[PDB]
């Protein structure tokens, strides 16, 4: 019966189903344990980019006070099923649009969300075939493509995700101010008593030459965008683990609830059919009449 | 009452046997946690010693076939549960039938091992 | 399973599984000989180095011709598969025995070396629009003559 | 894991609805009410069959002396209708109630529990699973 088969025509995709979203975990499951190294080698080489950088600034001064177009770069997975990631990013810059935001994201799913998003502002992004290690090369290119995207830019964002756990995958912020604004703060530093634990560093780079400077502030950016993808990477592969996970769950309560209507139709298609034949059966003997006998009824 | 009890007990921890042979896949043993490393030796114990060797079979398979007295498996398996038996080998525990036939297979692969070893410093 | 995408890696077990299932393929009974001559061949990984399109072409050279005699380097004494009557033999003494154990490796190892060397070398030599044609041809009637 | 009130009394209410044979009137209505007052909040959830069974069948401020209620004992079964009849929130058996709780948890929390979080010997875990085991099925 067609009916019946629809539903087996039904299990049947999900049960093929079930086997490709598994072979998606074994994929990432490789991938997830040859970048869980990283894990055991991160937290050293961004010591001095904090002094650099890390400058813990209100939220609303920084940018109500935009003169100069404001740079952001989120980072992005460019497949989808990675979770919600790619969604908090997305809550994450919309919480801060403003008239001199220009985006520059990265990932296939940045560019497609934020070019029907935010056409104008969406400037181009930048993709990278997962198919190398994140190294210095890939963050240069970033850093560049920004600076030619808004030079006379106030500030270059990144956000990316933190790995903090398997299960935990923080939004973090990398902002990065620009030669001008960067070198004055370091002259403040260094002279004033303000900023005490950036009064030595800040010393220590006056002393040198100005190309000196210059090259230390690109290649402290280019380290602090070689740590966020690197880390979006990790917090991708660990989210899509769990999704999948999800995934597979969700298909196999599916093909448990089409497998019960398939067995509860084949029971009801039996009795149905055995029902219509006796129907017919019992029509035919009502309408058949005995006749008269005809037999020596006296000789008994 | 002590039946009721051990019975659970090893259920419970074939059932946690389970989820960590499941997130070893993802991490490796040498994550899993002291108490959830000494529950997946236990628990591989047990399912080693859940086997039996049947009398029935002591011609086509060769094995002397054991028949395991109740009161003898429910001590067995209690103090399997505790830990008293953490030094035994795995193998130890399969094909065997009550805990004496595991300290004797256990003593016969510790002498055979032993032999092994000085038959090599020999040579 | 593991196959469906992910460049599914080439060990042993599924070097050999691949040629097993490409030499299920087959049209018209096989005499037993030819078939448990072919399918020990393939357990004992002499076909490792066959690619697997040309494995139907590696059992018809073994089954219906016979590389070491063309070449004059046959050795072996009795073993040949042009012998049909090895059939109730190799029933009453299985292939590892050694009386037929011992040719049974060397006739297999010198057919192997053999076809390796003249034969698959010149398909993976094939360009040309004639060549690639009779070459298809030739795997397709092998994969049913045998 | 965010564990908000509402979390910890569900929780509570849920271990407590085990049962194997019918609890008397008195037995049950008395425990929900003192889960539902937060008084098994610092109760870990394992131990909360254990700490319905010491309050049904047994009573802690008479055993170590700083019990002073003139009518709410629980070993008194005759309480059952005069509960049935006024309500546990009346002002004739409230404030007797929360007084006799009150001295329930605090000794429970101060001896039982107390030992039973520093229990490592292997004896004693098994000991404690037993014990466990017999209280859930005995109220
Ligand atoms: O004309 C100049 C003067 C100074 N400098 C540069 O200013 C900096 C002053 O550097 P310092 O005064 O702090 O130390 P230094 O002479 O020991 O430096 P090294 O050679 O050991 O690195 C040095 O890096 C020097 O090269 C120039 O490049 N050109």
């Amino acid at each position: 019966s067609g009916k019946l088969r629809l539903y087996k025509e039904k299990l049947e995709g999900y049960n093929r189903f079930y086997s490709i979203v598994k072979t998606i975990k074994m994929v990432t499951l490789a991938k997830y344990r040859a970048a869980q190294g990283r894990i055991r080698t991160r937290d050293f080489s961004l010591r001095y980019t904090e002094l650099a950088f890390s400058k813990p600034q209100a939220s609303r001064d920084a940018v109500v006070a935009a003169k100069n177009a404001l740079v952001y770069i989120p980072i992005t997975t460019n497949r989808g099923s990675c979770g919600a990631l790619n969604s908090n990013i997305v809550r994450c810059i919309d919480s801060v649009v403003s008239s001199k935001m220009v985006l520059m994201p990265v990932g296939k799913r940045g560019i497609d969300s934020f070019s029907k998003l935010y056409p104008d502002e969406f400037r181009y992004g930048i993709i990278n075939d997962m198919k190398e290690s994140m190294h210095f090369g890939y963050a240069t290119f970033v850093i560049e493509n920004a600076y030619e995207v808004s030079k006379d830019a106030d500030r270059y964002q990144v956000i990316f995700n933190r790995f903090v756990s398997a299960g935990v995958q923080r939004n973090a912020v990398y902002n990065i101010p620009s030669y001008e604004k960067w070198k004055e703060d370091l002259a403040d530093a260094a002279s004033s008593d303000n900023q005490k634990n950036r009064y030595l560093f800040a010393n220590a780079l006056q002393n040198e030459e100005e190309q000196l400077i210059r090259d230390f502030f690109d290649f402290h950016a280019a380290l602090a965008v070689l740590n966020a993808v690197g880390e979006n990477e990790l917090s991708e592969q660990a989210a899509r683990l769990v999704a999948v996970e999800g995934q597979l769950t969700n298909i196999s309560s599916l093909q448990q609830r089409t497998s019960s209507l398939y067995n509860k139709t084949r029971q009801f298609g039996i009795t149905a059919a055995l029902i219509e034949i006796l129907s017919a059966m019992s029509s035919l003997e009502g309408n058949a009449m005995k006749g008269v006998r005809r037999n020596k009824f006296w000789e008994g | 009452v002590d039946h009721y009890n051990v019975a659970q007990d090893v259920v419970q921890m074939l059932t946690k046997y389970r989820e960590l042979q499941d997130i070893i896949a993802v991490l490796g043993i040498d994550e899993l946690s002291e108490e959830d490393k000494l529950i997946v030796d236990r628990a591989r114990k047990l399912v080693k010693f859940l086997s039996q060797p049947f009398q029935v079979a002591e011609v086509f398979t060769g094995m002397t076939g054991h028949y395991v007295q109740l009161d003898d498996t429910i001590d067995s398996f209690s103090g399997l549960l505790m830990g008293t038996y953490d030094q035994v080998p795995e193998m130890a525990f399969y094909m065997v039938g009550g805990i004496n036939s595991v300290l004797e297979k256990a003593k016969k692969m510790a002498e055979e091992a032993a032999e092994l070893e000085k038959m090599r410093r020999a040579r | 399973a593991d196959s469906v995408g992910g460049q599914q890696v080439q060990t042993i077990p599924m070097i050999r599984g691949a040629r097993f299932v490409a030499l299920f393929n087959q049209k018209q009974p096989s005499y037993f000989m030819n078939a448990i001559v072919s399918l020990y061949a393939c357990l004992n990984g002499y076909l490792d180095d066959v690619k697997v399109q040309y494995v139907k072409f590696y059992e018809y050279l073994l089954v219906h011709r016979d590389l070491g005699i063309m070449y004059g380097t046959a050795k072996n004494k009795f073993f040949y598969m042009y012998v049909q009557e090895l059939n109730y033999l190799i029933r009453f003494f299985t292939l590892n025995s050694p009386i037929l154990h011992g040719e049974l490796e060397e006739m297999l190892k010198q057919h192997t070396h053999l076809f390796l060397q003249h034969y698959q070398s010149k398909m993976n030599a094939i360009k040309s629009e004639k060549d690639v044609k009779a070459l298809k041809n030739l795997l397709y009637s092998c994969k049913r003559a045998v």
